[PDB]
RNA sequence: AGGACCGAACCGACUAAUGUCGAAAAAUUAGCGGAUGACUUGUGGCUGGGGGUGAAAGGCCAAUCAAACCGGGAGAUAGCU
RNA sequence: ACACAGGUGGUCAGGUAGAGAAUACCAAGGCGCUUGAGAGAACUCGGGUGAAGGAACUAGGCAAAAUGGUGCCGUAACUUC
RNA sequence: AAUUCCUUGUCGGGUAAGUUCCGACCUGCACGAAUGGCGUAAUGAUGGCCAGGCUGUCUCCACCCGAGACUCAGUGAAAU
RNA sequence: CGAUGUCGGCUCAUCACAUCCUGGGGCUGAAGUAGGUCCCAAGGGUAUGGCUGUUCGCCAUUUAAAGUGGUACGCGAGCUGGGUUUAGAACGUCGUGAGACAGUUCGGUCCCUAUCUGCCGUGGGCGCUGGAGAACUGAGGGGGGCUGCUCCUAGUACGAGAGGACCGGAGUGGACGCAUCACUGGUGUUCGGGUUGUCAUGCCAAUGGCACUGCCCGGUAGCUAAAUGCGGAAGAGAUAAGUGCUGAAAGCAUCUAAGCACGAAACUUGCCCCGAGAUGAGUUCUCCCUGACCCUUUAAGGGUCCUGAAGGAACGUUGAAGACGACGACGUUGAUAGGCCGGGUGUGUAAGCGCAGCGAUGCGUUGAGCUAACCGGUACUAAUGAACCGUGAGGCUUAACCU
């Protein structure tokens, strides 16, 4: 019911007993500990601010380290929030592990995609490339028309043109868990999560059912 | 989009590129210190460091590979007699790079690169 | 990967020798087909006496594609060339008795049991 | 491809607002020689990090 | 990735009877015939071996009724029962892809006796 | 033997792309056609404006041609702008 | 019009491979083409390779790909032989 | 038909499907005998069509190698 | 008319509803199946080829369907130039002739470096009023929404029989989008090997340069599709046609005038992304600064000395981040790169030597030698002590609680 932030390690295969080669993703989920419990009357809405990781001594800043000393926790790398779902309180300091992700079937993965750079229209919105022969001059992969004529007299707001591709928080929904090693604190899920081989991504239980 | 790649093109084609670092290696070993721009110096670490790595192992097999690169027996003779036994203890980098100035005719970032023994 | 205008060899002995897929059947804007689905073929080259003559529109179903198909273990089974087996235009049931060469287990579901039984292996 | 009305002296300057130049902000004084140089750069004499290492 | 290198070796089988490209491999597959689980056998020559840990796989071709039939095989898969090397080939190359062009007499290979 | 064949130099210019305020007021790159002939080329002559020359396109006659350029009639004439 | 990827007649013309003045790498001899140092985006220009399919593209097989060398064997319709 | 308007005429062949193409009917809007008629081997950087081969033309584009584009330094235009 | 480039195709769209499909309904000459006709409904989807310059049309074959129109009969400072519609030429034809003919037939230059508006992306300045670091709430905006087939209910409902469901559920595909590199392949001019011609290292040997990477055969990482996962939704709120309940006006009847309830892929959420420049600039947590002097038209003023914090910027090592800035990681208290050691992976028995062979050349040492970006370690080299910017408790008014 609450999300868990973890680091993508990589993807690999898992052979089943019948022979099905299920491709999994290895998400390490270390000690997710609570740093703040927001309440209705105190702080508006209600959620928990969770962190994980191991940050160095001389990299954590004074407004950051003072926020952790109030919570009585260890300075991880960054902190995120997850909404509480109608009645649940733990403490400020609950080191949640992958233990609760052992009976929830499908989960949701939210992570940042790989930045493809300034990518063209043929790469971004699947625009079909023009003819590469038959007289064509300097216009093989150019987008062509981007508007009608004098009557609309402008280009419509939302026109699919070239720009920055990727490097954005994306969410793949409803992936199935297959195995959890609570001794190693791992998370093996069916399919593929967003990229950046050794970055982070939020794993949350099923919003779709 | 260049993810996880290596090497630096240097606005120069491949045959020209490998003929430069081969020629730049011979200049580095001969005078122990050269003045060149930063990306040429930063890539020269990826050439002569594997060269001095194979220069602390005297054998006819290793001399042929040390001659297959740099194509100069005098540089091969400058190695294996001085730079090999001068560096047969340090298992690491055999060069240091210092930022000196700016190439006056075109404002190019120059950088001194030398060999770390400099005892003469 | 049998899309269209594709010179397919024949597998059975229906009199066909060389056909061409003119339209993949089932699904709008479908590009090609795999080993399990049927297509619509013409007869490009036929046996002299045979059972069908050159220039007839019938339905076929491919059995051996050069791209190959993929078992769930990650294994793929490729062939040397493209091949199909003919079948009647209305009440499918393959027109032919003898079927040359191997076939693939991804044909086995209640209709192509007639094909895989007459096949030698797999 | 070509303009239609002459851009003013106000629009010319506003385009060159972002065309300012950042200079030198803070230099560095070497340990031994006390000569000015850029950060992570050798001195014009030849010192670096309190060491006359290039020996001109 | 030791976290992945851990998970790679708890599924690699231990024997993996050493073969080289050019060999004549007999490989038996656990095919499921609906109810029964009979054990059929595939035969032929290895063309390629993609040696990468748990994802190690190899390609066996088979001249059958004239038409060549190739089939890749995941080595550490449970559907592969065993790998039996019949003949020891003595080819020079590591991938024998030129054998997809030739047929019959030119497809024979020398012996690896040494 | 050849207005013969394949094909460099040389001569020409079918096709495509680049170029189009060019590198060039017609070129470059890759192929292409003649390549002992009605061939091609250097030097020097001769034919001139209602005239020349024209394997004839109204093509060419000094980046200008269904009538060259220069100067003079002449500040033509302009019911038009 | 310029320190202009164009035009400009003749002469000499070596080594290896090669039918050769083609072409590839070199000698004598002469140049690196008067802006460069980085980055390694879209997209443009010149190219390299490509799964399965193989003209389904399109006005059109335009462009590319392809074939290509020597000797021997072998060679149709039609014909002015 | 380099000619046929009606018209993609009609029949036969090629194709899964052929306003183009090939062989023929004469109903020649409005062919016709040196402003030549009808054929013709060879030839053609010629017009139309078909088949094999071959492939990025295309299904549907992907990666890569260089020259610009982009950034800093110098010089520095143009149409309007 | 001191210029608004013409048909068609391509690429890219977008809107209307008089709706082709999917959806919900009324009537039937609606048994069922299958249909017909009409009302509400624009969320999404809505062919491929032969022929033709053609739009169109005809034909072949698919599809749940191949919708009808607007947008200079959308779209040439985006491409094409086949048609038409320049100059050459020819046929038929009208004319004595020069020539003419939506009469055909072959050939036939398509320019622009984007100032502004618009749009897709990304930064700077300053603001938000004490300053800084994170985290967010969410106004609002956008994305997405399609569906075939088989099986099950069921040969059940209906029906003499033949035929043969609605509803609901599940499995499995097509087209579309998103993420990804485990696998399947592609590529991989920075990796290993084979090989032709030639030149060179003095020569043999062994390698190197050039010939498009010379031609090639494979191939780490990274990037991707044909590869592999996943998604459209369920539910709820308010309705549209239509169906009602109760119910008078009009003692009856009646869905409607009061009141109330069902009712669609449409509308509002539900799912995902941007998002406090949302100047209405919100909220929470944390850290930081609590020295003295004069002047003054004594005002939220200016200036002096002394201190400048937390933090930020710069500089430098660099990134699965990136056009540039930005953004992420780290800077000796160090793993951010390079080098190095080991491994992995790819190439496939290196060199040298020994033996066999007239010789080329084959075995032995040897699954060797060499191994690009990959994995795990190691301070050997470069990330230098500083300095610069940022201050010294934060205006006035009223309420509210305690001095």
């Amino acid at each position: 019911m609450i999300g868990l932030v973890g680091k993508k390690v990589g993807m690999t295969r898992i052979f089943t007993e019948d022979g099905v080669s299920i491709p999994v993703t290895v998400i390490e989920v270390e000690a997710n500990r609570v740093t703040q419990v927001k309440d209705l009357a105190n702080d508006g809405y209600r959620a928990i601010q969770v962190t994980t990781g191991a940050k160095k001594a001389n990299r954590v800043t004074k407004p950051e380290a003072g926020h952790f000393a109030k919570a009585g926790v260890e300075a991880g790398r960054g902190l995120w929030e997850f909404r509480l779902a109608e009645g649940e309180e733990f403490t400020v300091g609950q080191s949640i592990s992958v233990e609760l992700f052992a009976d929830v079937k499908k989960v949701d993965v939210t992570g940042t995609s790989k930045g493809k750079g300034f990518a063209g229209t043929v790469k971004r919105w699947n625009f079909r490339t023009q003819d590469a022969t038959h007289g064509n001059s300097l216009s093989h992969r150019v987008p062509g028309s981007i508007g009608q004529n004098q009557t609309p007299g402008k280009v419509f707001k939302g026109k699919k043109m070239a720009g920055q591709m990727g490097n954005e928080r994306v969410t793949v929904q409803s992936l199935d868990v297959v195995r959890v090693d609570a001794e190693r604190n791992l998370l093996l899920v069916k399919g593929a999560v967003p990229g950046a081989t050794g970055s982070d991504l939020i794993v949350k239980p099923a919003v779709k059912a | 989009m260049r993810h996880r790649k290596s090497g630096r093109q240097l606005n120069r084609n491949s045959s020209h590129r490998q003929a430069m670092f081969r020629n730049m290696a011979g200049s580095l070993v001969r005078h122990e210190i050269i003045k060149t721009t930063l990306p040429k110096a930063k890539e020269l670490r990826r050439v002569v460091e594997p060269l001095i790595t194979l220069a602390k192992t005297d054998s006819v097999a290793n001399r042929r590979l040390a001659f297959a690169r740099t194509r100069d027996n005098e540089i091969v003779a400058k190695l294996f007699n001085e730079l090999g036994p001068r560096f047969a203890s340090r298992a690491g980098g055999y060069t240091r790079i210092l930022k000196c100035g700016f190439r006056a005719g075109d404002n190019a970032p120059m950088a001194y690169i030398e060999l770390v023994d400099r005892s003469e | 990967m049998i899309q269209e205008q594709t010179m397919l060899n024949v597998a059975d002995n229906s009199g066909a020798r060389r056909v061409m897929c003119i339209k993949v059947l089932g699904g709008s804007h479908r590009r090609y087909a795999g080993v399990g689905d049927i297509i619509k073929i013409t007869i490009k080259e036929a046996i002299p006496r045979g059972k069908v003559k050159k220039g007839d529109v019938l339905k076929a179903v491919v059995v051996r594609t050069k791209k190959g198909v993929r078992r769930p273990d990650g294994s793929v089974i490729r062939f040397d060339g493209n091949a199909c087996v003919l079948l009647n235009n209305n009440s499918e049931q393959p027109i032919g008795t003898r079927i040359f060469g191997p076939v693939t287990r991804e044909l086995r579901s209640e209709k192509f049991m007639k094909i895989i039984s007459l096949a030698p292996e797999v | 491809a070509v303009q239609q009305n002459k851009p003013t002296r106000s629009k010319r300057g506003m385009r060159r607002s972002h065309d300012a130049l950042t200079a030198v902000t803070s230099l560095s004084v070497d340990k031994t020689s006390g000569e000015k140089h850029l950060r992570h750069h050798i001195t014009a004499d030849g010192y670096y990090r309190g060491r006359k290492v290039i020996a001109k | 990735s030791n976290i992945i290198k851990q998970l790679e070796q708890e599924q690699m089988k231990q024997d993996v009877p050493s073969f080289r490209p050019g060999d004549t491999v007999e490989v038996k597959v656990w095919v499921v015939e609906g109810s029964k689980k009979r054990l059929q056998a595939f035969e032929g020559v290895v063309i390629a071996i993609r040696n990468r840990g748990l994802h190690s796989a190899f390609t066996v071709r088979k001249i059958s009724n004239g038409e060549g039939v190739e089939r890749v095989f995941q080595t550490h898969s449970p559907v592969v029962d065993s790998i039996s090397v019949k003949r020891r080939g003595a080819v020079r190359k590591a991938k024998l892809y030129y054998l997809r062009e030739r047929t019959g007499k030119a497809a024979r290979i020398k012996e690896r006796l040494n």
